[PDB]
C-alpha cells in the first residue's frame, strides 16, 4: 500500500532484472553453441536457435549501426521524459515504460559492445518465419502491449 | 530498438 509521485524502487529493480536476464542468456547462448546451431526447449514450438542480428532484414545501408545507436539514445532519453511529465502517480505506465527502457537497453548493450544482437528464441507460436529474438526484444513488446492498454484509456 |  504504497502511492508515490515516482515509483523509482520498482522501475528500477524491474529494469536491472530484465537487463540481468537478458544480457545473461545472450552470453550463455553465446559461448555454448555455434551460429546456426539449435536445440529444443519445448518440443515443435520452441527452440534455441542461435542467430546474430545486425540489421540485415532492411539491405544495403551506408552506416546503420551509427542510426540505430542515435535512435536509441533519443528513444532513451524521451521514456525517461515520459516517465517524469506524464507517467505521475501512475504504476502502470512506470512499470510499462521500464519494459520499453529494459528492453531498448538490453540491444543497445549488444550493438555498442559487439555491432551485433544475439537472439535465440525460434518458436513457431506466431506462425512461422517470425524472426529469432531475444529477452529484451520480450520486454519492448510486452512494454508496448501495456501501453496499448494503456492507451485504450478513453475508449 | 529491436534486435533487427
Ligand atoms: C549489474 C547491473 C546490470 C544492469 C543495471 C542497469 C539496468 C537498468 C538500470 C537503469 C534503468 C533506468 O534507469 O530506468 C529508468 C526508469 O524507467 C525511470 O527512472
Ligand atoms: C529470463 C527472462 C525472464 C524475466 C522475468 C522477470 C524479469 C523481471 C521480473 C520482475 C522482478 C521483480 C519486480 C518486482 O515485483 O519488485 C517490485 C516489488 O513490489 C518491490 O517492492
Ligand atoms: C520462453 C522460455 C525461453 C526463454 C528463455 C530461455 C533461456 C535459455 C537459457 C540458455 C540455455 C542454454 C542451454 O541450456 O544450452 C543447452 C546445451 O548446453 C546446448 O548444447
Ligand atoms: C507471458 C510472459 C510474461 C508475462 C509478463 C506480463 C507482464 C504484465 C504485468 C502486469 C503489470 O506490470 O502491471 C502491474 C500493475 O500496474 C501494478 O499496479
Ligand atoms: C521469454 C520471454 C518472456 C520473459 C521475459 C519478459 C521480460 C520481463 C517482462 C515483465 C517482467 C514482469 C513484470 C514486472 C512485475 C511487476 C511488479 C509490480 O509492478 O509490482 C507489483 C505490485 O505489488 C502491484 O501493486
Ligand atoms: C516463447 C515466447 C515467450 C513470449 C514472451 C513475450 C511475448 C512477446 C514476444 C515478442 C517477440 C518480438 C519479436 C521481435 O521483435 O523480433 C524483431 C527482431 O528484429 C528479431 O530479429
Ligand atoms: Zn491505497
Amino acid at each position: 500500500h504504497m502511492h508515490k509521485k515516482y515509483f523509482i524502487g520498482t522501475s528500477i529493480l524491474i529494469a536491472v532484472f530484465v537487463v540481468i536476464f537478458d544480457q545473461v542468456t545472450k552470453y550463455i547462448i553465446a559461448t555454448t553453441m555455434k551460429i546456426g546451431d539449435s536445440f529444443e526447449v519445448i518440443p515443435h514450438f520452441l527452440n534455441i536457435t542461435s542467430h546474430r542480428n545486425n540489421g540485415a532484414a532492411w539491405g544495403i545501408l551506408s552506416g546503420k549501426m551509427t542510426f540505430f545507436f542515435i535512435i536509441t539514445i533519443i528513444i532513451l532519453i524521451a521514456l525517461v521524459y515520459f516517465f517524469i511529465k506524464d507517467a505521475q502517480y501512475n504504476l502502470f505506465m512506470q512499470v510499462a515504460i521500464s519494459l520499453l527502457f529494459a528492453g531498448a537497453l538490453g540491444n543497445f548493450i549488444d550493438r555498442v559492445l559487439t555491432g551485433e544482437v544475439v537472439d535465440f528464441i525460434d518458436t513457431n507460436i506466431f506462425g512461422y518465419d517470425f524472426p529469432i529474438f531475444n529477452i529484451a526484444d520480450s520486454s519492448l513488446t510486452i512494454g508496448v502491449i501495456l501501453i496499448i492498454i494503456a492507451l485504450l484509456k478513453d475508449t | 530498438l529491436i534486435s533487427t
